[PDB]
RNA sequence: CUAUCAACUUUCGACGGCUGGGUAUUGGCCAGCCGUGGUGACAACGGGUAAGGGUUAGGGCUCGGAGAAGGAGCCUGAGAAACGGCUACUACAUCCAAGGAAGGGCAGGCGCGCAAAUUACCCAAUCCCGACACGGGGAGGUAGUGACAAUAAAUACUGAUACAGGGCUCUUUCGGGUCUUGUAAUUGGAAUGAGUACAAUUUAAAUCCCUUAACGAGGAACAAUUGGAGGGCAAGUCUGGUGCCAGCAGCCGCGGUAAUUCCAGCUCCAAUAGCGUAUAUUGCUCGUAGUU
RNA sequence: GUUUUCAUUAAUCAGGAACGUAAACUAUU
């Protein structure tokens, strides 16, 4: 039940939606790194007008998020969730811009079929099996045995299996998803360890601005290989 | 310094002439007149007030009606008929006055006559303007204009900033319960009557 | 004082004003503008504050049509006056454009909604008409001097 | 930077500024004029009523308490169509911006006048 | 902030380490065993009670302990020592057929005998909770009062004719200055917003706003006020006194109240939907701390 | 006055200390 100004500055609200703002329900993505489905439908896309209209869209099986039907209105969809609407025949993708806000991208089924997800941790689960945890809280059982931490994975999204992976690399272009230099698509050119907590990388854009961002806030997107269509 | 000035002004406002109270320890019921022009609904307000207090639907209430309103004090309601002899008889009698004005029609000579008869004879403590027939209106801008002009004329008549209640409809032949409930909120909690010299010397 | 009374009476007579509150209102806004001009003259020439703020003040006064387009110095902005402001009022502009016979006729017309400034009719006679908007003062289309219905006494007489 | 921004748009930048048709920026039969800042807000209110076309409440008691108190603490005044800003801190930025923005032919004549004996004497 | 606070802790263990208990877990947190500590003039400790951070042109905007009559003990649940319940004691207090039985808040008015803002309407938007599209929300939004201020400005505009000869001013006054001014005169034109108001619209339903057909001005009215200064009056009244004068004044007079039409609406000044009043006011010398 | 010495010893007074019949015309200049 937070106010419209206490809502974060990256899912935008104008002077229109009242003094209050919806809170995202608990789910895969975080609270402050989130776009709820009602803000995506009626405050960003404007396929709806009111809360009851958004409910009348959501309750019938017309909005699918990451390939599954998401019914509740304030479902969290933070980063790179393909959002398939079949009556309009569109699939939107959530990326950022250079200023630090949410951006929507229209696309069809060929790029809508896969999800590029960053690995959070690799472990040995119960049954003596290695399993893999992404930032979408997707756990994949029996992964490829080189996919370590901070590697990204092309998730199939019709079975959910691994298809390809991109390694953490000095020389692979990356996207920033946090910090004071948030949302700046550039190339990882250096990486400093700082063992004892909070190591960094040094990263430059396409046009020569060096800056240091933390290896938590980084997010690998591809060496050149823009596997998701960043908007031209 | 200005706090001392305002305190001195209020300390001079509190003062009056030291007249004698002459009120017993077990006081008699305070007398409420229902005065107004003919056809304004004094008997209807009498029925509605006695149903609010004692829950008894009187089909024809006449005479004084005594009613227990608190554990210490009680009231009696008398409706003045439309004759000047009764109005001049009860203006020297009334303890609190319920003075009825006929809404869209405006002020009447019987209302002004009783107001200045009461002021010349002896001014009691509480006179409440009750403005009725508000439902005989079509434009609710004319309604608030009539309420404003009748409030200001009544304030010129008796004193500035009086209590003027607005009783809108007639639902069950009686009155609206919420409107008469706030009216009885005002006439239920009470203060001692004003020390009038005629009532404090002569036994009535 | 008799000087103030005769001055305010000359203003109220020469421009058909209602009381001395309108005169004091204009004198207050004139004193505010003139105080800003004196504060900008306090600084030396070619200070950037004086340069841009004085250019803003002079362009504002020339655009609202009080100060003449010939003289554009801050000394003439100091030499401004209430006769120039009351000349820029709407009621004297109707009288000078000749839609009305006298200034009290002009106040009467603006009150009962005959003239319009540009597109919308204007109900207030103290409307500060700007220089660009001075030309478009004319009778409205719903007025019997403009057109439409022949009007009220005309209708009662023609019945 | 308020007075400085209007100097660029009208004197420096070669681009024509949109002026309204004359009667359009009159608020309530002449009771006020809409200044170019207050007019630009009024389109922003209107341009929000065709996007998903739900109507608005025309202000409220809590916004009117705020914006009419803004006149109480400001030295602005609107004498005509224009605004007349006070000469306080808005004038000091004009000085504060401009300080960071500022941060062998001779010998021949001598031998050509040393050759000729002399022209004449004192008349 | 303070040394008119230099010792403080060991006065509920004060600092450890070992062992366990209890906790969701670490931990002198608690219990057994022993060791000698710990802080402090670099300002501990005590005392005073007057209890900001981020967003950076700016202002704005955002965030920020104890109790449910009083102690004591208990119960649920992921989350409470809920105060929601229970038990006992204590303290009020209610019904009764006198055996018994249920219960512990805010809001409002008076607070002199003399006074001044609604007991208004709805979840319709934004938001929240549930078996769950429907059910439920004391946030929120809508309306009403208001001369405390503040904003805009109605109560009239314009002609013709007739008649009167004076109007105005001052330094210098039984004098000078200037030349068109009137009238309760007779008539004529238009303009109309306050109000009345069919509708439609606005809205949860209404109101306001914007649109809007139809009416809506001659004074004796659609009725401008608050102060100040001054003149004129009787077969009236009062007071003074070397007649007729003077002063204070005068709703009051011979008759007459359906009688009277009179200064017929006296003149001037100031502010004008505002304005006034009151009060507050704006013996000598030496000599120490100290001082130069 | 000297053809005399220590070179700030000094200035001012809180506190304090020693001495003890009257009145009635009035940096220089
Ligand atoms: N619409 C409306 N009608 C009313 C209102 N008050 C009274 N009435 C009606 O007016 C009629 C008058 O009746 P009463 O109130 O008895 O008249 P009264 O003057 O009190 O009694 P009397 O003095 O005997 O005439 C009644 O039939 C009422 O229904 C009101 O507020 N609105
Ligand atoms: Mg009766």
């Amino acid at each position: 039940h937070q106010k419209r100004l206490s809502a974060p500055s990256h899912w935008l609200l104008d002077k229109l939606s009242g003094a209050y703002a919806p809170r995202p329900s608990t789910g895969p993505h975080k609270l402050r790194d989130c776009m709820p489905l009602i803000v995506f439908v009626r405050n960003r896309l404007k396929y709806a007008l009111n809360y009851r209209e958004t409910k009348a869209i959501m309750m019938q099986r017309l909005v699918k998020v990451d390939g599954k039907v998401r019914t509740d209105i304030t479902y969290p969809a933070g980063f790179m969730d393909v959002i398939t609407i079949e009556k309009t025949g569109e699939n939107f993708r959530l990326i950022y811009d250079t200023k630090g806000r949410f951006t929507v991208h229209r696309i069809t089924d060929e790029e809508a079929k896969y999800k590029l997800g960053k690995v959070k941790r690799v472990q040995l689960g119960r049954g003596g099996v290695p399993f893999l945890v992404t930032h979408d809280a997707r756990t994949i059982r029996y992964p490829d045995p080189l996919i370590k931490v901070n590697d990204t994975v092309k998730i199939d999204l019709e079975t959910g299996k691994i298809t390809d992976f991109i390694k953490f690399d000095t020389g692979a272009l990356a996207m920033i998803t946090g910090g004071r230099n948030m949302g700046r698509v550039g190339v990882i050119t250096h990486r400093e360890r700082h063992d004892g907590g909070f190591g960094i990388v040094h990263l430059k854009d396409a046009l020569d601005n060096t800056f240091a961002t933390r290896e938590s806030n980084v997010f690998v997107i591809g060496s050149e290989k823009p596997w998701i269509s960043l908007p031209k | 310094a200005r706090q001392a000035a305002r305190s001195h002004d209020i300390k001079e406002k509190r003062l009056h002439v030291p007249l004698v109270d002459r009120l017993p320890d077990e006081p008699p019921p305070r007398l409420v007149v229902i005065v107004g022009p003919p056809g304004v609904g004094k008997t209807t307000l009498l029925k509605s007030l006695v149903r609010r207090y004692t829950k008894e639907t009187m089909s024809d209430p006449v005479g004084p009606i005594t009613v227990v309103t608190s554990k210490k004090q009680r009231l009696t309601f008398i409706e003045c008929p439309n004759e000047l002899e009764a109005m001049i008889d009860m203006a020297k009698v009334a303890d609190i006055v319920l003075l009825m004005i006929d809404g869209n029609y405006g002020f009447e000579m019987e209302t002004m006559e009783f107001l200045n008869i009461l002021a010349n004879t002896g001014m009691p403590g509480n006179v409440f303007g009750i403005l009725t027939h508000l439902d005989l209106f079509k434009k609710p801008s004319a309604l608030k204009d009539a309420k404003k002009r009748l409030k200001h004329r009544l304030w010129t008549e008796l004193y500035q900033g009086a209590h003027l209640f607005y009783l809108s409809g007639v639902l069950n032949g009686r009155y609206p319960d919420r409107e008469i409930h706030n009216l009885s909120r005002f006439l239920s909690v009470m203060k001692n009557p004003r020390p009038l010299v005629w009532r404090n010397t002569h036994p009535y | 004082e008799a000087a103030r009374l005769d001055s305010e009476l000359k203003l109220v007579g020469e421009y058909g004003l209602r009381n001395k509150r309108e005169v004091w209102r204009v004198l207050l806004t004139l004193s505010k503008i003139r105080r800003a001009a004196r504060i900008l003259l306090t600084l030396d020439e070619k200070d950037p504050k004086r340069l841009f703020e004085g250019n803003a003040l002079i362009r504002r006064l020339v655009r609202i049509g009080v100060l003449d387009e010939s003289r554009m110095k801050l000394d003439y902005v100091l030499a401004l006056k209430a006769e120039d402001f009351l000349e820029r009022r709407l009621q004297t502009l109707v009288y000078k454009l000749g839609l009305a016979k006298s200034i009290h006729h002009a106040r009467v017309l603006i009150r009962q909604r005959h003239i319009r400034v540009g597109k919308q009719i204007v109900n207030v006679p103290s409307f500060m008409v700007r220089l660009d908007s001075q030309k478009h003062i004319d009778f409205a289309l719903t007025s019997p001097f403009g057109g439409g219905r022949p009007g009220r006494v005309r209708r009662k007489k023609a019945k | 930077s308020a007075t400085l921004d209007e100097f660029i748009a009208d004197e420096v930048s070669t681009a024509p500024i949109a002026e309204p048709s004359i009667g359009t920026n009159i608020v309530k039969r002449g009771r006020g004029l809409k200044t170019a800042a207050e007019r630009r807000m009024e389109e922003e209110r209107r341009e929000y009523e065709e996007t998903n076309f739900v109507r608005l409440p025309k202000e409220s008691k809590k916004e009117r308490a705020k914006r009419a108190r803004m006149e109480g603490r400001s030295g602005r005044m609107n004498f005509g169509g224009e605004e007349f800003r006070e000469l306080g801190e808005g004038a000091e930025r004009i000085s504060r911006l401009t300080k960071a923005k500022s941060s062998g032919e001779r010998y021949q004549k001598r031998l050509k006048v040393l050759e000729s004996g002399r022209g004449t004497r004192g008349k």
